């Protein structure tokens, strides 16, 4: 019925990408070797969303991996779940971007854009009715921030009508691996207002902070930040795979998400995280799980929910809970939090329950939540731009790809903008 | 896919290319005759040595480096030790007389004989290369050949190509220790070269390097073979990225991307660390925090100049080893809390994080002591200016009394030139200076 | 490679350039016959420098012997290593000077000048790339003085791009044998001045002071003395024979030596010097052998260093040494004689190191210094001219040759303007 | 190659000869038959006779000598002597009759018939020789034959040659001791060729050497035949390095340019040093610095003038034996710091050293003693005008008179010669002051 066209993008996106559809097929119970070995009968059922049939009992999934160095393609075909992906969704340039927004748009960008909108329209055919497309990239590199950014352009024109789903982190306040990550930042915000229909804001900072605290682990690796982005990515579309009481689409959650089409920039949440000493002593029920989602420590972005107030707020119910019980927490929260909920709007949340649980856990929820206190994210990255710009550093690089100067300055205005709009709604 | 080319010139550069030769076999495990065992030495071989290594025939690996020299004694012995089996002997370009310290005979008498042979020779592994990143040339700034046949060899590099960087490994003559009278003229005349036709210059200082390993080594008299171990390491840190596999890689492009503010300031430091000795080694635990703050502290740096004077512009680290990511976040935090260290306000995050898997690697009979972990550290800083001050001071006293400028001027150099030098020297300092300025 | 013609003239220069050859022999391990019976590949790598390969593994010095007596030549035939010279290389006269530099140069040079200008020319073809020329004479003498300075300026028009090297002995100031020393010794600078590049001193009153007190010899020979002066040749061009970390050839040296053309006389030195019963005592160090060179009384000419200022110092080490002892060594020579030194100039000391230790010693070094101290040497010379001038003694000997009265003033003026510019620059 | 021929003219002249030439034959070891025996036979003798005598045929050496003389008695003792056979009776030319102690009949009266013989043996001689250095010949001033036949022999020379050396042996007549009445007449007349043809003449004077062999030989009547054996000594001495081989040479060419400053002054005086007996050898410890102290004393010397009243212009030391160079300058250091010896004041250095390896020969029969070294003085001194004055004051006296002037008139002399002499004489005195004054 409906398909979803995944694309990876960068090495930031390869590696979350590659971890996301490892976390897919243990719950659609596919081996690495591309067959069926699962004991129910509801795992097939909906498994054309993500996985394309083959020759005898063989599922290869609608990913295209886009880079512009073949490293980040080797480390993924000899991985673990790596031989399972189509060799010929393997599109990789040899020079590489250089964490340069400039060399992956307008450079050499353009010399690969070609050959991946080939493979996504062949792809795009094979779907009786797609509904959307969603992306993995990094906004303070140079290839997935701005190859990322070319193909959501390019897309968007081909389809206008499908839905476009953007998991992009951001980068981290004190946390920081480049030195032209604010030119980076801001470039790609420009493009991702006017053409995404809805993004994912996550923090690396933020990931280890939950590791430190919530997990309680020691050696923090790259791995654990990935496995959490990707339980995400599989708790806003469960209800396409999987049955449930009161199902919502990745289209009914963004008409009761976004009041207005600028207004599109969420935060992520998982819960229940516990530790592997406090498993006795926690309690698996909805009560617990609810108190969870608004929480400062259990949020994926450094931003802090209590400084603004919270725009619309959407969380997906996985397992067998009673609906009375679902249908009261919530309307608790919002009265005691009625400081931290906007007045306009009469009833901020929404709710989702599907029948499902994940792996291993018996009961399980996703939170996503619009609030306003996503401006201090951008007024961090303006501030970081406006002092390199004054003195024009780091900027013959950037010119010497074809760019210009005004480019930059239309760039920062509308970022500048954008915190405008979330400044004016809070405030009245 | 991905390949570099290295270039010797003089007699400091190919003392030095010998050892860092040696050090390259031995990471790959490449035996010095040529053949390289691949029945135990299992490996890849995708980037391990394709990208300075080009396989031959059956087992056969030749460096892709070019040994040229005005004299002949120093590359007989290259010819005739170990590693005469090693290079292809049409690499080795050898001369008939010297530049006798005058940088008008390396650059117009004996510079133009010689000149067309060894670019033959680079475009002959020019066309064997498929994708080439750059080309790095050792030399020294004192000697006449250094100095002279050096720079000629990059003009016509930039004007052949064009389009790739080029990395400069050049020895800077030090304040107090010298060997020859004529050095202040060949260090001001090489000045046009590293400043328009290099993208990014490296300097290190022999009388830095001789008390680290009095102090760090307890090596009371070191000698250039020793010197030359040092050197090699940074070598082959800052490559190691191209050549082996890593969490975060960055190529020899990302090093100019976020080291060079700007098109005229491309002369960063090198600072290598831990550097100690068996004895210490096992008295000591080499943390990721600890080894940090040894790099920053102004006694293991590899010049001679005070970096607290100066300002810091750009940092760059780079990380061998096991080497985890949480850890390097943690100890820059503690680095930019200290108020000794300063950064320029214009530029708020100046660090780049590079880690690696293939631990360092001690070749035996050394001095160094084996170690799980190693950083290198590229930092460009103003205090660089410092060091132009010395040099300049003795050039306008020389140049004063017109001391041994008819020797330059008889080989077909003219006095106005030597001023115009003097002006580029100048005005480089000076630009050093304008940025660190506070705004 | 590079190759070096060694012209000997005179009974001084024959015997001195005899013993040279016996060191060069012994060095390179050549019996008296001509066989190689040495143990080292480093030996033969370099031989063609100084000698000529020959048929059955033969070979000759490139030596010319020129005198204007047989008597001499006699002597070194039937003496230790004779018949390795060529025979064709012995060219003698008939009549002689007698201590007579106006028949040498005019009345009788002229006659065998050109019978030696075959043999000398005749070996430049043969060499592959020529380096320089060296000769040997007496300034005191008639043959040397005389005709040996004709023969520096026919090679210097044949050959006005090579170096000229004489290693000369000069007049002592209390050690006299014969009544015309200045009338020779004047005439002979004028024409020093112009053609030959650099020009080391040798004093046979300093000679014996060495011989007497740092070596505690009972009796003195006139082959001790060249013994030192051979040895001092050995090392200026050991880099030319042998390897080494630190290389200078003579052109090398010649640049670093002179910082105008006029000002090209140096003082050679040796070290160290230690007489039998204090081999047992002393230590071979590098400081040790610093402090030998930089004292008056191992200087090889009359002259003492300490009235003047040091211009440039050449040292050349042979032997396995650290180098950051030497660099140190000398740095602290310069900085504790600071007054000794001159001001305009940062560096005085260039330093080189051969691998190839000298016979019978762990360690060596040579000491070449272009001090201010050598006008006094030429200012004694002027006194004794003009008191003999002034009463026109022994001219009648002179003019019967040819000369005349002018020709003598105006090499007395240039010897005056030479000790002008050492003093200027001196007291600059 | 390098030859010499020796003149004899006078009774005086060949018995002096006769003495000379059997010191030269016993140096060599030819016996007086003229055959050289088994002990030398002709080895390594290219030089050691070939100088002095000359090869013919198998086993026979000939002298290059003339004998010439105008009466046969004193030729009849050598044509009867042992030396018969060595000596070419061709070269012993004889006389009829002598010239009767005067110097016309040796010069015009008997001169120019016999000189035509005299002159075609001397051809003969040098055709046979290759190089002639020079002439030597001995004669005395007193004898009429000495004074005339040498006088027109002398000027026949120059005119034939006129290029080479003629050095001459003379017998200056004694201040008190005379065997002859008109002895100024025959010195004063013989005064002018000496000084216009030979360009060196040793003056020696009998009443000196008398003394010597008293005192220092201890003889109580000393004869003519002991004086003779000492004046080959220096004979010997100053021709032994032409003939022997020694480390500084000194050839008969450089003895006039290293003692004359001007054409004039060509008047050297000899000194011989040691001279003992064996007896005093044995009690006696000889030294380098002995024997030049006894050079210099005016006791030792041969001429009856005082060299202290006058002063030293040039000096020439030659040694013979066992002689180093480093003893020589250390003794003549020590000679300029003595204030009694005086040098001239425009000759700064005044010293000539010369060393021969062969030691002197001492002759069977002779009262020398046998001494390892030995030294020949040749020292010009103004102290001789006093030797010339006192036979210039006697010719006066005579002159005045005009007694026995008309026994040379008689033969073909005029008074004019007699008073040109004078003034040339009395010139040559004045000259020898001027040139004494100081500046
Ligand atoms: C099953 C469970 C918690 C739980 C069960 S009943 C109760 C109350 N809480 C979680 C897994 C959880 O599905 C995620 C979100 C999976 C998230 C994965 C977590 C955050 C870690 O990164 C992961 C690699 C770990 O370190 C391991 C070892 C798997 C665990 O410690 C994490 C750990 O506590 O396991
Ligand atoms: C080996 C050595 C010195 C030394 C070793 S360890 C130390 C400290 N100093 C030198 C030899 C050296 O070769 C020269 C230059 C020696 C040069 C030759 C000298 C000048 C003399 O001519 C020579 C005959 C000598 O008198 C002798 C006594 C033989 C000397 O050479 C003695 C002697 O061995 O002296
Ligand atoms: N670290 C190090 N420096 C060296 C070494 N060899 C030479 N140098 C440097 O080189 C300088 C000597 O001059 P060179 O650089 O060799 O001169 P060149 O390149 O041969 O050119 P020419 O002198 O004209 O022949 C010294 O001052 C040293 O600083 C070495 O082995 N190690
Ligand atoms: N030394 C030395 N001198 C001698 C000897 N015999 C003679 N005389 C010198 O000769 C002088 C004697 O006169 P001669 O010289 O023989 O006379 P002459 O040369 O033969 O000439 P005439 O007398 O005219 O025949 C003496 O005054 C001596 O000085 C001698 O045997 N030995
Ligand atoms: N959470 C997480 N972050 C990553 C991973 N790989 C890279 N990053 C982040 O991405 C940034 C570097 O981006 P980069 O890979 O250079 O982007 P590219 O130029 O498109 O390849 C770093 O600051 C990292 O924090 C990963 O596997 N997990
Ligand atoms: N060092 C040294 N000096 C010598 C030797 N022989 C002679 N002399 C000096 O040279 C000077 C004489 O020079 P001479 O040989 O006559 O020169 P010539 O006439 O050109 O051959 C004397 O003052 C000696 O001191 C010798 O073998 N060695
Ligand atoms: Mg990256
Ligand atoms: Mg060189
Ligand atoms: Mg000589
Ligand atoms: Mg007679």
């Amino acid at each position: 019925m409906r398909e979803i066209v995944h694309i990876q993008a960068g090495q930031c996106g390869n590696q979350i990408g590659a971890k996301f559809w490892e976390v897919i097929s243990d719950e659609h119970g596919i081996d690495p070797s591309g067959n069926y070995v699962g004991d129910s009968d509801l795992q097939l059922e909906r498994i054309s969303v993500y996985y394309n049939e083959a020759s005898s009992h063989k599922y290869v999934p609608r990913a295209i991996l886009v880079d512009l160095e073949p490293g980040t393609m080797d480390s993924v075909r000899s991985g673990a779940f790596g031989h399972l992906f189509r060799p010929d969704n393997f599109i990789f340039g040899q020079s590489g971007a250089g964490n340069n927004w400039a060399k992956g748009h307008y450079t050499e960008g353009a010399e690969l854009v070609d050959s991946v909108l080939d493979v996504v329209r062949k792809e795009c055919e094979n779907c009786d009715c797609l509904q959307g497309f969603q992306l993995t990239h990094s906004l303070g590199g140079g290839t997935g921030s701005g190859m990322g950014t070319l193909l959501i352009s390019k897309v968007r024109e081909e389809y206008p009508d499908r839905i476009m789903n953007t998991f992009s982190v951001v980068p981290s306040p004190k946390v920081s691996d480049t030195v032209v990550e604010p030119y980076n930042a801001t470039l790609s915000i420009h493009q991702l207002v006017e053409n995404t229909d809805e993004t994912y804001c996550i923090d690396n900072e933020a990931l280890y902070d939950i590791c430190f605290r919530t997990l309680k682990l020691a050696t923090p690796t790259y791995g654990d930040l990935n496995h959490l982005v990707s339980a995400t990515m599989s708790g806003v579309t469960t209800s396409l795979r999987f049955p449930g009481q009161l199902n919502a689409d990745l289209r009914k959650l963004a008409v009761n998400m976004v009041p207005f089409p600028r207004l599109h920039f969420f935060m992520p949440g998982f819960a229940p995280l516990t530790a592997r000493g406090s498993q006795q002593y926690r309690a698996l029920t909805v009560p617990e799980l609810t108190q969870q989602m608004f929480d400062a420590k259990n949020m994926m972005a450094a931003c802090d929910p209590r400084h603004g107030r919270y725009l619309t707020v959407a969380t997906v119910f996985r397992g067998r809970m009673s609906m009375k019980e679902v249908d009261e927490q919530m309307l608790a929260i919002q009265s005691k939090n009625s400081s931290y909920f906007v007045e306009w709007i009469p009833n901020n949340v929404k709710v989702a329950v599907c029948d499902i649980p994940p792996r291993g856990l018996k009961m399980s929820s996703t939170f996503i939540g619009n609030s306003t206190a996503i401006q201090e994210l951008f007024k961090r990255i303006s501030e970081q731009f406006t002092a390199m710009f004054r003195r024009k550093a780091f900027l013959h690089w950037y010119t010497g790809e074809g760019m210009d100067e005004m480019e930059f300055t239309e760039a920062e205005s509308n970022m500048n903008d954008l915190v405008s709009e979330y400044q004016q709604y809070q405030d009245a | 896919m991905r390949e570099c080319i290295s270039i010797h010139v003089g007699q400091a550069g190919v003392q030095i290319g010998n050892a860092c030769w040696e050090l390259y076999c031995l990471e790959h495990g490449i035996q010095p005759d040529g053949q390289m065992p691949s029945d135990k030495t299992i490996g890849g071989g995708d980037d391990s040595f394709n990208t300075f290594f080009s396989e031959t025939g059956a087992g056969k690996h030749v460096p892709r480096a070019v040994f040229v020299d005005l004299e002949p004694t120093v590359i007989d012995e290259v010819r005739t030790g170990t590693y005469r089996q090693l290079f292809h002997p049409e690499q080795l370009i050898t001369g008939k007389e010297d530049a006798a310290n005058n940088y008008a005979r390396g650059h117009y008498t004996i510079g133009k004989e010689i000149i067309d042979l060894v670019l033959d020779r680079i475009r002959k592994l020019a066309d064997q290369c498929t994708g080439l990143q750059g080309f790095l040339v050792f030399h020294s700034f004192g000697g006449g050949t250094g100095s002279g046949f050096t720079s000629l060899l990059m003009e016509r590099l930039s004007v052949d190509y064009g389009k790739k960087s080029k990395l400069e490994f050049s020895i800077y003559p030090a304040p107090q220790v010298s060997t020859a009278v004529v050095e202040p003229y060949n260090s001001i005349l090489t000045t046009h070269t590293t400043l328009e036709h290099s993208d990014c210059a490296f300097m290190v200082d022999n009388e830095a390097i001789y008390d680290i390993c009095r102090r760090n080594l307890d090596i009371e008299r070191p000698t250039y073979t020793n010197l030359n171990r040092l050197i090699g390491q940074i070598v082959s840190s800052i490559t190691a990225s191209l050549r082996f596999d890593g969490a975060l890689n960055v190529d020899l492009t990302e090093f100019q991307t976020n080291l060079v503010p700007y098109p005229r300031i491309h002369f960063p430091l090198a600072t290598y660390a831990p550097v100690i000795s068996a004895e210490k080694a096992y008295h000591e635990q080499l943390s990721v925090a600890e080894i940090t703050n040894a790099c920053f502290e102004p006694a293991n740096q590899m010049v001679k100049c005070d970096p607290r004077h100066g300002k810091y512009m750009a940092c760059c680290l780079l990380y061998r080893g096991d080497v985890v990511p949480k850890d390097v976040n943690a100890a820059i935090a503690t680095i930019k809390t200290k108020r000794t260290i300063q950064f320029v306000d214009w530029c708020p995050t100046g660090f780049k994080v590079g880690i690696n898997y293939q631990p360092p690697t001690v070749v035996p009979g050394g001095d160094l002591a084996k170690v799980q972990r190693a950083v290198c550290m590229l930092s460009n800083t103003t205090a660089i200016a410092e060091a132009w001050a010395r040099l300049d001071h003795k050039f306008d006293l020389m140049y004063a009394k017109r001391a041994f400028v008819h020797w330059y001027v008889g080989e077909g150099m003219e006095e106005g030139e030597f001023s115009e030098a003097r002006e580029d020297m100048a005005a480089l300092e000076k630009d050093y200076e304008e940025v660190g300025v506070d705004s």
